[PDB]
RNA sequence: AGAACUGGCGCUGCGGGAUGAACCGAACGCCGGGUUAAGGCGCCCGAUGCCGACGCUCAUCAGACCCCAGAAAAGGUGUU
RNA sequence: CGUCGCUUUUUGAUCCUUCGAUGUCGGCUCUUCCUAUCAUUGUGAAGCAGAAUUCGCCAAGCGUUGGAUUGUUCACCCACU
RNA sequence: CCAUCUGUGGGAUUAUGACUGAACGCCUCUAAGUCAGAAUCCCGCCCAGGCGGAACGAUACGGCAGCGCCGCGGAGCCUCGGUUGGCCUCGGAUAGCCGGUCCCCGCCGGGGGUCCGGUGCGGAGUGCCCUUCGUCCUGGGAAACGGGGCGCGGCCGGAAAGGCGGCCGCCCCCUCGCCCGUCACGCACCGCACGUUCGUGGGGAACCUGGCGCUAAACCAUUCGUAGACGACCUGCUUC
């Protein structure tokens, strides 16, 4: 009783069920909440962390000790290829939460999008939307097709879009794409629907969503370790030398009162593979890559203005593990939740 | 078949041990709008031993043992659970017959709602005590849609105003109808045996 | 053409606390709720109606699925307008809370 | 003891009339008007007569802590024909040492932005119930002037003036610096 | 608000009890609770009725405070108490409410027929009250 | 820990005290009808679903029934 | 000078359970709980000028160490806080 | 922590200090009514997602088979329960309800004077069907819309869980879809139970039986390694 000297919790309570993810892909939880004030706006967008370098930058903080000299910080870069917006959902609120209104999916869907609904595409007749498609072109199946936008503006008060990533602009040997349905948090509900009208099977580039200097949140799955034990997935003191059957073991699990094992007790499991999101992770450049063929291939990304090189940010090798990039990238200042070649959302 | 009852202005206890009584003897109670049930003793106090129910909860892991309800419809359907025996199989079946609203949905919308005399705190509560309203003691504990459901209550009452200002204009009509009479003959059984 | 019975329902055995006694069941009759006004149903013979899968009738041409346990009421029970009746089984305690046919048959009005 | 009725009575000027929805009150008059419900006091309000408008608030049988409350209806309604005619002007004053307090007035007679109270940066703005109005007095240094309708909007008022300048972790029986109020007045004199 | 009170005078009607149905002049109040009553003409005399089972009428009786029953009786039936409660329409109501518990089997089908003779007279007249009211807006 | 008188438990079920060796009723062949004792009668749970009577009391730790399972001195312009 | 309680983290008194066996000091390791609050948050009072302290209040959210001696719990000392 | 990155705001309020203000003709933070208020409390953020619910996609040929949808009769198998429905103002309670002339809100709603009723009778102690045995003869009163529909064609209202409803045009059709009366008949089964409904219910198995349409996908195996004790999980597998 009392144990002579106060220790704190060893890990977390708020991350208790460390489990396996349900979900490779990290979901979000909650977009952020509107004013319909604002210009019309996407929140999320879907990225692949390729792997990071560092940078030197001229700080600029007064006060500091570090002002207007040069630091070196740790980013990673995230590879965006453009989002494709395919659906619109509508919400309508209950007093037992949000409810699905409707879906309405676009005239033709691209082969990427049609692979992620099939576990196996190779024994597949590919038949998914067949009869779906021909609803925007037969006129019985388009006059109320005009219907569920004006019951959609009517009665659901929060709209969301299906987009997915393009992934045959990646190095991955995946090629199913990855289908998001992020929220359109603009002005009025008109506005927020004929938006996503008019951008039906239309590509929509990561500027367009994010900005330089716009500091976001991070969404993601966790590097996972396996079946670690209690030293490494709670980082528990380690037992004497001395110790019979055990080193790296918990010795006492409980008190004989309680006389069940308590949930806030350290014990082996998985370790990795969780869903996090990260916070306050600043933008520090949004490079767009490899224009066009007459100017045979302008590489230039990483090429800042003190630099003035034929410069980019694919390095001398290649990214380890994950492939070259030809897309546009994100660059972050910090580490980011994932392995390489991990899809991860970033978001407002 | 099915009553239905209006909740609001009553006691907590004083519907819920009636509304316990009926399910047990056969019939399928609904208890609609039960955000507006009362409860007596002023709010801080209500809201001090919810809050007392609220760390009841058993020590080596939470996730089994008490469930804590926030939506007030379960908090009225806790204080009837309580008055039937549901770990038998007789009471596991009255609790199958009362389901219980908050809000008013749909299919009780446009039924006729009935009260309950006993537990109003008209009747019951001497008028100079204090009262609290159950759904804003739900609004302190966690139960996060108030405003939303409040929303629908006042879009739901707007339609209603709208049949009952067309239904008391066919029965100004049809007692204007009825000046006209061309039936008194009709009106001499009624007017000597009670009309 | 039409209901030639009362609307009973089935409520629970003669009981104390702890033990209960079968042979007396004991109903509510519906629309009385008062010892006074009860006295109108004593003596009037009750009913127990319901279904199985063999079958039985006796004048009714046919055996449909259809079968009864008799009974009568007995006297008054509270002050609160209840009622027992003495059946010639027991109740199968599968008919709480259902409903039972009390008929106007031994009527003294 | 549960006592046969008391009763207390107010006498109503020609330039104000006091209607009654119920127990609630609707006072209009020269300068304006307001209104109180009072649906949570258990009590009967009669006005009585023309030409001579006579409110009689009187409470059936009632006990002690109940009969308590018939003389608090009535001098609420007494507030309420003052406040009409005459107004409420609260005049404060703000007492300080070494440090003068600089009071200025941001929107429109309605928030007071409060600086170097006892040589502090943080500012202090306080926003005002509404229904009153701010005012930097004349012919005299350092005073606050908050004119309105409401007694009760313009005390409330005055009293978030002088509890946001509260001196902190100090003994308080000296640095007695603060807005205090100083006088409880009219908006019009001597009616 | 308060229109009816009580009084020495006051007319009650008694609702329920062992004078269920009777009116009561009200003598004088006794203590809280209580009040001495009697209806000199109509057969309930001089007691102690609980205000809880009395029914305050709107008619009042100019009789001293708790004088005898002769001048109780002399003040019922000059203002003729009991006439006047005919042409009410909530002894009419009354009335109507014991006719209809001692209506019988065979007149339980005479209301029936007659009942719904007269309702497809209004329903089919109700019926034209409408036919009219949109020829009205047409236009 | 140890006596006196009587009744109990041990050797004894049953109704009530939520629960129980000893408390309160009452002692037991197997049943049907009637009535009760102690105890109760919002709903678990049979019975006040009486138009019960009269008051006292508001608690930001109310109170709630022999044994029996929680409190004293002191104090209150809290109400009676 | 009195006098009324509370607590069961001390020591006793007791001998109801356990003798066909409940593994018996301390340290280590780790979890949770209590408040009779050391610090931190918000406050009230001083024989409260400031600074430093003391006495109370809502308060257990969060912290409450590193060592020399001793098997020690306890004790004592150094140093940080 | 032996390298680097990130760590998030709202509410009701405690203590307390107050406002107005009686009791107690003053006074008073309290008695009714108010204000400010925090490492606490509760939520948000975050972690998991219920024997908890959605929206949507595709829905089995081949060589015969096979499956949905509507319109069908024909039987047996099982689970049993109910015996007519009310199709809706908000609410106040020391107060409310109805009808109403006038001046304000794209020909409807807000207010006040006035007239009503009120132990609620424009009263779920109520109301409309109805306690409808049917038919024929046969006269009155009431009614000139017909009422059920397998109808066909239309519109537009109800998203909180709409699966419901209303209006309209053509139509085989009724002109007996009511009350009183005249007339004579049908299982009048010889005193007797479970009768009479919802109901041509719910679930399943099969066949003779009309049209409308439909021709997939999971798991293994293989591969991958963003994953792994094993399962699971993430992927690929086109004749380019
Ligand atoms: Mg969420
Ligand atoms: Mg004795």
């Amino acid at each position: 009783s009392h144990r002579k000297f106060s220790a704190p919790r060893h890990g977390s309570l708020g991350f208790l069920p460390r489990k396996r993810s349900s979900r490779h892909r990290g979901k979000v939880k909650s977009f952020p909440k509107d004013d319909p004030s604002k210009p019309v706006h996407l929140t999320a967008f879907l990225g692949y962390k390729a792997g990071m370098t560092h940078i030197v930058r001229e700080v600029d903080r007064p006060g500091s000790k570090v002002n207007k000299k040069e630091v070196v910080e740790a980013v990673t870069i995230v590879e965006t290829p453009p989002m494709v917006v395919v659906g619109i959902v509508g919400y309508v609120e209950t007093p037992r939460g949000l409810r699905t209104f409707k879906t309405v999916f676009a005239e033709h869907i691209s082969d990427e999008c049609k692979r992620r609904f099939y576990k196996n595409w190779h024994k597949s007749k590919k038949k998914a939307f067949t009869k779906y498609c021909k609803k925007w072109q037969d006129e019985d199946g388009k006059k109320q097709l005009e219907k569920d936008f004006s019951s959609m503006k009517k009665y659901c008060q929060v709209i969301r879009v299906i987009a997915h990533t393009q992934m045959r602009l990646l190095p991955l040997r995946q090629k199913k794409a990855h289908l998001m349905e992020i929220q359109v948090n603009g002005g009025t509900v008109a506005e927020k629907l004929d938006w996503a009208r008019e951008r039906l099977e239309q590509q929509v580039p990561v500027n367009q969503v994010f900005g330089q200097d716009e500091m976001i949140d991070v969404i993601g799955v966790t590097k996972g370790k396996g079946y670690k034990g209690v030293t490494s997935r709670w980082h528990t003191k380690k037992l004497p030398r001395k110790t019979h059957r055990g080193l790296r073991k918990v010795a006492c699990i409980g008190a004989w009162h309680p006389a069940r094992v308590a949930f806030s007790v350290a014990r082996a499991g998985q370790k990795g593979y969780h869903h996090r999101t990260e916070i306050n992770k600043k933008i520090y450049k949004i490079g767009q890559g490899y224009l066009i063929k007459d100017g045979k291939l302008i590489k230039n990304n990483a090429s800042t203005d003190y630099d003035l090189s034929d410069k980019s940010i694919n390095p001398l090798g290649g990214f380890v593990h994950y492939g070259e990039v030809t897309n546009d990238f994100v660059m972050l200042k910090g580490c980011v939740v994932g392995t390489k070649k991990r899809v991860l959302t970033l978001r407002k | 078949q099915v009553l239905v009852l209006d909740g609001r202005g009553h006691l907590l206890g004083r519907l819920a041990a009636i509304v316990a009584k009926q399910v047990l003897l056969g019939r399928k109670v609904v208890v609609v709008r039960c955000e507006g049930i009362n409860i007596s003793g002023n709010f801080y106090r209500n809201k001090l031993k919810y809050l007392a129910f609220l760390r009841k909860r058993m020590n080596t892991n939470p996730s089994r043992g008490p469930y804590h309800f926030r939506a007030p419809s379960r908090i009225f359907w806790r204080t009837v659970r309580g008055m039937l025996p549901h770990k038998t199989k007789r009471g596991q079946a009255a609790l199958d017959r009362l389901k219980v609203f908050d809000g008013i949905p749909p299919p009780y919308d446009k039924k006729k709602r009935m009260v309950v005399p006993a537990a109003l705190k008209v009747v019951r509560l001497k008028p100079t005590r204090k009262f609290a309203y159950l759904g804003r003691l739900a609004h302190e504990v966690g139960w996060k849609y108030q405003a939303v459901t409040a929303t629908l209550e006042e879009k739901r009452k707007e339609k209603a105003k709208i049949h009952y200002r067309k239904k008391k204009q066919l029965m100004r009509l049809r007692k204007q109808a009825e000046k006209n009479v061309e039936k008194k003959i009709d009106k001499y059984t009624e007017v000597l045996k009670t009309h | 053409s039409g209901r030639l019975w009362s609307k009973a329902i089935f409520a629970g055995y003669k009981r104390g606390l702890r033990n209960q006694r079968e042979h007396t069941a004991l109903l509510k009759i519906e629309g009385v709720y008062a010892r006074d006004e009860t006295e109108f149903y004593l003596g009037k013979r009750c009913a127990y109606v319901y279904k199985a899968k063999n079958n039985t009738v006796t004048p009714g041409g046919k055996p449909n699925k259809t079968r009864v346990i008799w009974g009568k009421v007995t006297r008054a029970h509270g002050n609160s307008g209840m009622v027992r009746a003495k059946f010639r089984s027991n109740l199968p305690a599968k008919a709480i809370g259902h409903r039972i046919r009390v008929m106007l048959y031994p009527s003294r009005i | 003891m549960k006592t046969i009725l008391s009763n207390q009575t107010v006498d109503i000027p020609e330039n104000v009339d006091i209607t009654l929805k119920g127990r609630t009150v609707i006072v209009k008059g020269p300068r304006g008007t307001l209104r109180r419900d009072f649906n949570h006091i258990n009590v009967e309000l009669s006005l009585l007569g023309k030409k001579k408008k006579r409110l009689r608030v009187d409470k059936w049988w009632g006990n002690r802590k109940e009969l308590a409350t018939v003389r608090t209806i009535c001098s609420h309604v007494q507030n309420m024909i003052k406040g009409v005619t005459l107004g409420f002007r609260y005049k404060m004053r703000s007492v300080y040492a070494h440090f003068p307090i600089n009071v200025v007035i941001q929107e429109n007679g309605s928030l007071v932005e409060i600086r170097n109270f006892l040589g502090e940066k943080y500012i202090r703005r306080v926003r005002m119930r509404p229904g009153v109005a701010c005012s930097v007095s004349q012919a005299q240094k350092d005073e606050l002037i908050l004119e309105g309708n409401d007694i009760e909007l313009v005390s409330n008022s005055a009293a978030l003036i002088q509890q946001a300048t509260t001196v902190k972790n100090k003994d308080i029986r000296k640095f007695l610096d603060g807005i205090y109020v100083s006088e409880k007045g009219t908006v019009q004199q001597a009616d | 608000v308060f229109r009816r009170f009580v009084e020495v005078g006051r007319v009650a009607y008694v609702s329920f009890g062992p004078h269920a149905g009777k009116l009561v002049a009200i003598v004088d109040v006794i203590d809280q609770n209580r009040a001495l009553v009697d209806g000199p003409c109509t057969q309930v005399r001089r007691q102690a009725m609980p205000f809880k089972c009395m029914q305050l009428t709107d008619f009042i009786l100019k009789f001293p405070h708790s004088a005898h029953q002769k001048y109780v009786r002399q003040a019922w039936q000059k203002a003729d108490i009991n006439t006047k409660w005919a042409a009410t329409r909530w002894a009419k109501k009354i009335e109507a409410r014991e006719r209809k518990a001692k209506m019988t089997d065979f007149d339980r089908f005479k209301v029936m027929k007659a009942k719904k003779m007269r309702n497809r007279i209004i329903k089919n007249e109700v019926k034209k009250l409408q036919k009219a009211a949109l020829l009205k807006a047409s236009p």
